[PDB]
């Protein structure tokens, strides 16, 4: 039995060096071989390199040599990965998987995979979000349904936007991660609710940002 | 001596015994590997020079 | 160098048969694998030899082909097939993967729920304005444009489309305009008109200075 | 494969000569004798494959 666990997420400046590793749990470090593969947002999987802890043989992709360095040991039983002079384009999630081509007539496929290490590059730092509600007009009601909005901007990166303390989930429209020119991200959630409830029933939108450990709750109100 | 890869020092060792079990296997020697012969057999197989 | 091309997006209903191929420039010596993967998650290996399935995957998944060609196949789709699949080459050391074919559970089309709301005073008093247009529960393609002061404008809003809804295979396009308070007060009417693969006309919704 | 194809391996040394049509599936590290070997070690306790 074999299973892998990777490190947590990381965030650093461009042009610096980022360090990441994966534990060679299960089986043994001698009967195990590790290989790193990149997956960029909007792209498939892409190879970074391979390392056999017991044989010590390592290699890289024809476009990441020097930029990427790979190392491993047995005292810790993990493959070390270091990416130097990282560009702003290096914002991606890196995977550490088992290299099956190491032993006994298997081939170069990955039977066991880790979770994933998200490495992001931006000029901003970890800080809380800015949140504000919507303000629809009464005549916006249509077909017994009305929209309610809750927006988040200037945040740095998971932001959980929930409605009615998370008790509402029908009709949830959410943004994917979109970054602004100032190096900051944004996320907004909008829901569809009965129109007759707007003004009669109380609804509230909440936001949470775990990295900075902060919460924001705001009340939405129509206006005319 | 032999602090450089260029002008490297060499030796021709002949007419004599070679107890690789004790020589070249002491503690200060950290690593040891071979090609074409396993050390345990090199302890036995011998040659001309 | 060796490369491949999967051939990119599919839609199928439970029960039907689907086939996908990843072409290449040089004959791969049957050294090709296929993975299952939710977009942005750790993949799961299904096929590692062209004609041998791994332990744990049912026989529902299958594959065929040899040499400079291959064809991955699902004998029958099921709701658990909401994910992308990646063709992988391992004939030589410079490992490369395919772009990833994505098959979506197929529930037929539906009209979108279109909506709008102007910005609140909290957004306005900060020197900026924003207007969110909405498309809910509708395939994926759509477009939003604006006609402030009755004239055409474009290139000032952020369009973002949500991943497929597993309940009805629909999508959701949530978009937002963002401009200055000066741009807000300059025009006498702010309007969003929504276009969509299915809609009767550009759905016009607008507001004025006060409201 | 250029700098690859590691899935093919062979045993360099063994505790004793293999019998006809024998097959040792295990890959336990050969013991050196002169020192205890529970983990990886040097001269004789190298990975047999």
């Amino acid at each position: 039995q074999v299973q892998l666990v990777q490190s947590g997420a990381e965030v650093k400046k461009p042009g610096s060096s980022v360090k990441v590793s994966c534990k060679a749990s299960g089986g043994t470090f001698s009967s195990y071989a590790i290989s790193w593969v990149r997956q960029a947002p909007g792209q498939g999987l892409e190879w970074m390199g391979r390392i056999i802890p017991i044989f010590g043989t390592a290699n890289y992709a024809q476009k990441f040599q020097g930029r990427v360095t790979i190392t491993a040991d047995e005292s810790t039983s993990t493959a070390y990965m270091e990416l130097s002079s990282l560009r702003s384009e290096d914002t991606a999630v890196y995977y550490c998987a088992s290299l099956a081509s190491y032993s006994s007539g298997w081939e170069d496929v990955f039977d066991i995979w880790g979770q994933g290490t998200m490495v992001t590059v931006s000029s901003a730092s970890t800080k809380g979000p800015s949140v504000f509600p919507l303000a629809p007009s009464s005549k916006s009601t249509s077909g017994g349904t009305a929209a309610l909005g809750c927006l988040v901007k200037d945040y740095f990166e998971p932001v959980t936007v929930s409605w009615n303390s998370g008790a509402l989930t029908s009709g949830v429209h959410t943004f994917p991660a979109v970054l602004q020119s100032s190096g900051l991200y944004s996320l907004s959630s909008v829901v569809t609710v009965p129109s007759s409830s707007l003004g009669t029933q109380t609804y509230i939108c909440n936001v949470n940002h775990k990295p900075s450990n902060t919460k924001v709750d705001k009340k939405v109100e129509p206006k005319s | 001596r032999f602090a450089s890869v260029y002008a490297w020092n060499r030796k021709r060792i002949s007419n004599c015994v070679a107890d690789y079990s004790v020589l070249y296997n002491f503690a200060p020697f950290f690593a040891f590997k071979c090609y074409g012969v396993s050390p345990t057999k090199l302890n036995d197989l011998c040659f001309t020079n | 160098d060796i490369q491949m091309t999967q051939s990119s997006s599919l839609s199928a209903s439970v029960g039907d048969r689907v086939t996908i191929t990843c072409r290449a420039s040089q004959g791969i010596s049957s050294w090709l694998a296929w993975y299952q993967q939710k977009p942005g998650k750790a993949p799961k290996l299904l096929i590692y030899d062209a004609s041998n399935l791994e332990t744990g995957v049912p026989s529902r998944f299958s594959g065929s082909g040899s040499g400079t060609d291959f064809t991955f196949t699902i004998s029958s789709l099921q709701p658990e097939d909401i994910a992308t699949y990646y063709c992988q080459q391992y004939d030589n050391l410079p490992l490369t993967f395919g772009g990833g074919t994505k098959v979506e559970i197929k529930r037929t089309v539906a009209a979108p729920s279109v909506f709008i709301f102007p910005p609140s005073d909290e957004q306005l008093k900060s020197g900026t304005a924003s207007v969110v247009c909405l498309l809910n529960n509708f395939p994926r393609e759509a477009k939003v444009q604006w006609k402030v002061d009755n004239a055409l404008q474009s290139g000032n809003s952020q369009e973002s489309v949500t991943e497929q809804d597993s309940k009805d295979s629909t999508y959701s396009l949530s978009s937002t305009l963002t401009l200055s308070k000066a741009d807000y007060e300059k025009h006498k009417v702010y309007a969003c008109e929504v276009t969509h693969q299915g809609l009767s006309s550009p759905v016009t919704k607008s507001f004025n200075r006060g409201e | 494969k250029v700098g690859g194809n590691y899935n093919y391996l062979y045993r360099l040394f063994r505790k004793s000569n293999l019998k006809p049509f024998e097959r040792d599936i295990s890959t336990e590290i050969y013991q050196a004798g002169n020192k205890p070997c529970n983990g990886v070690a040097g001269f004789n306790c190298y990975f047999p494959l």
